[PDB]
């Protein structure tokens, strides 16, 4: 019945969570490491200049 | 830490429908903007586009807190 302690993990985790604060945001700089996986170059419109 | 405490007592007691000093005087507003592209000006429809990144700023009597913090930075969740 791991459902019900993934449950409470999850519960424990959220109580006190604040989404309008990014993490450390006195003593740090987020760090978001990005990265990008192109599955299809759409087709370049000239007429718009867009792509 | 004490921000959440901050934005927690902003909140409290707070009423979105009513706009700062409602029945005292009006509330200037200053406008700034920052014209990125004037997209393709199509005579056919008699239209332009434009891509802006507008901004306002006023005066809110009631969002006003006293802690070390001069200043609050937030995204859209607020």
């Amino acid at each position: 019945d791991n459902t019900t302690v993934f449950t409470r993990i999850l519960d424990r985790l959220l109580d006190g969570y604040d989404n309008r604060l990014r993490p450390g945001l006195g003593e740090r700089v987020t760090e978001v490491k990005t990265d990008i996986f192109v599955t299809s170059f759409g087709p370049v419109s000239d007429h718009d200049m867009e792509y | 830490g004490d921000v959440t405490v901050i934005l927690n007592n902003l909140l409290e007691g707070y009423d979105n429908k009513l706009r700062p000093d409602i029945g005292v005087k009006p509330t200037l507003i200053h406008t700034d903007m920052y014209v990125n592209s004037i997209g393709p000006v199509n005579a056919i429809n008699m239209e332009y586009t434009i891509d802006i990144f507008f901004a306002q700023t006023w005066y809110d009597r009631r969002l006003k807190f006293n802690s070390t913090i001069k200043v609050l930075r937030l995204n859209s969740n607020m």
